[PDB]
């Protein structure tokens, strides 16, 4: 599948439902589709062709959502660049990804590198679409992991759709999801694409970081689901856990989240669902998750959890044999959601996206993390393999 | 040390039906659906084989 295909089902079902809320600008599903179609026509007219990478340099806004969908409708893949990155980082991402064009705004126009065509989103071609396809690239997102060397993770449409359309998200048409993660990072796949394939709405956060007070205001305005980075979640959980009250679900992940933080939220908010996400950019936002239902208490340990529907995890020893529960080993992720690999880096791809001994002809992603199973099949994180010098 | 990072290990290159390449430790049974196309050879030699011969990441 592709996210545009899944979105099209929602445009047909409820075209006049709200899709994007940005300050006083409100876009319905049909309005979002039509705007993206017009910008797609503009992109095709500037020469964008299937498989091209198109860089994006924009502040979060309705125009950003329109732009990503337009790039997809033109058959191309987006290369998201944070407008606040230093110029050498931007130049590297554009050149390494092979992007010859960049969509920008008046405000970000000066950040387009020399030699790159700027397409100013706020500036007569007719709406036209080539159409997204499942095997084509959807985006190239840059990750340095724990290495310090940035690599472009090339993710196909099929993997983005497997993530966004997953039945476990439980996002419904009445939901409103707060959008504030950088679109250069893949938490944005939950904040943007999950609600849109589900019939819900994306609520663009006012500029600046989302703190407890802004979260309370967003909830009062109708936000029902919100993802916070592990750092932000831990802070609000310890300082103002009642600020999550009224959410249907709070989500968090990335860095380590201690069980105590989750326990603080559950104590303050008995009826909020709390979801912990785990996974690398290489397997599209998250591969495993742990959900605390309303009223349930978290144990002494917060698992990274169980594989998402359609995914699998393995914990293998140094001989590539599966270990028994309670034994720490190397974590490998498989099933749905794998990236194609690292753009222009086949050798690196071949040493991390490796053959899966448990599934014919398939690959598994070597996370570089350590984990152990619980007796009934959830996973506990045990640190990065390259950070065991910190465990004493 | 993870076996895929062992610089003193012996390695194969494997290729599946989609043309995707994988390094593989020579001590491990080759998974179903994968064919050995290079090695046993050093880890670095296998990376060179992959870089030379896997030119399009897209699955065939
Ligand atoms: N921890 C590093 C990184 O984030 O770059 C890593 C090593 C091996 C691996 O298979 C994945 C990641
Ligand atoms: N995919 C990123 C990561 O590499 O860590 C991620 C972000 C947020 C989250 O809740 C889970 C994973």
């Amino acid at each position: 599948s592709t996210v545009p295909e899944l979105l099209a089902r929602q445009v047909t079902r409820a075209p006049d439902a709200v899709a994007v809320v940005d300050r006083d600008r409100v876009l319905t599903y049909r309005e979002l589709d039509e705007l993206a179609g017009r910008l797609s026509g503009r992109l095709i007219g500037r020469g964008v062709r299937r498989g091209d990478r198109v860089a994006v340099l924009l502040d979060r806004s309705a125009d950003l959502v329109v732009t990503l969908l337009a790039i997809w409708k033109a058959g191309a893949a987006y290369v998201p660049v944070d407008a606040g990155y230093p110029a050498p980082r931007v130049a590297f991402m554009v050149a390494d990804s092979g992007a010859s064009r960049m969509v920008c705004s008046a405000a970000t126009r000066d950040g387009v590198p020399e030699g790159i065509e700027a397409i100013v989103v706020t500036d007569a071609f007719e709406a036209s679409a080539a159409g997204a396809r499942p095997g084509d690239l959807a985006y190239v997102m840059y990750t340095s992991g724990s290495t310090g060397i940035p690599k472009g993770v090339a993710v196909p449409h099929r993997s983005v759709a497997e993530l966004a359309g997953n039945p476990g998200w439980a996002v419904e048409p009445g939901d409103a999801v707060l959008m504030h993660a950088p679109y250069a990072f893949d938490a944005s796949l939950f904040e943007i694409w999950v609600p849109l394939v589900s019939g819900g709405r994306v609520v663009i956060a006012e500029p600046g970081p989302v703190d407890a007070r802004r979260l309370r205001e967003a909830i009062s305005s109708g936000v029902t689901r919100a993802h916070l980075t592990a750092g932000s979640f831990r802070a609000v959980a310890e300082e103002s856990p009642e600020s999550f009250a009224g959410l249907r679900e709070v989500l968090t992940g990335g860095d380590v989240v201690p069980a105590h933080a989750v326990a603080r939220v559950r104590s303050a908010c008995p009826r909020v669902r709390i979801r912990h996400l785990y996974g690398p950019t290489e397997t599209t936002l998250c591969a495993t998750w742990h959900l605390l239902e309303p009223g349930d208490e978290i144990g002494p340990v917060l698992p990274i959890g169980r594989p998402l529907p359609g995914r699998r995890a393995q914990v293998l020893d140094a001989s590539l044999r599966a270990v028994a529960p309670g034994v720490i080993g190397d974590l490998y992720l498989s099933g749905a959601g794998l990236a194609d690999g690292y753009l222009r880096r086949a050798g690196l791809t071949a040493e991390r996206f490796v053959a899966d001994p448990s599934a014919p002809g398939a690959r598994m992603y070597r996370t570089g993390d350590l984990a152990q199973w619980t007796a009934d099949g959830a996973l506990l994180f045990a640190g990065r393999a390259d950070d065991q010098g910190s465990h004493h | 040390t993870n076996p895929f990072d062992n610089e003193d290990g012996s390695f194969l290159v494997l290729v599946n039906g989609e043309g995707q390449h994988s390094l593989w430790p020579a001590f491990a049974e080759v998974p179903d659906g994968w064919t050995g196309v290079h090695g046993p050879a050093s880890r670095q030699d296998c990376l060179g084989y992959v870089e030379q011969n896997w030119t399009d990441l897209r699955p065939k």
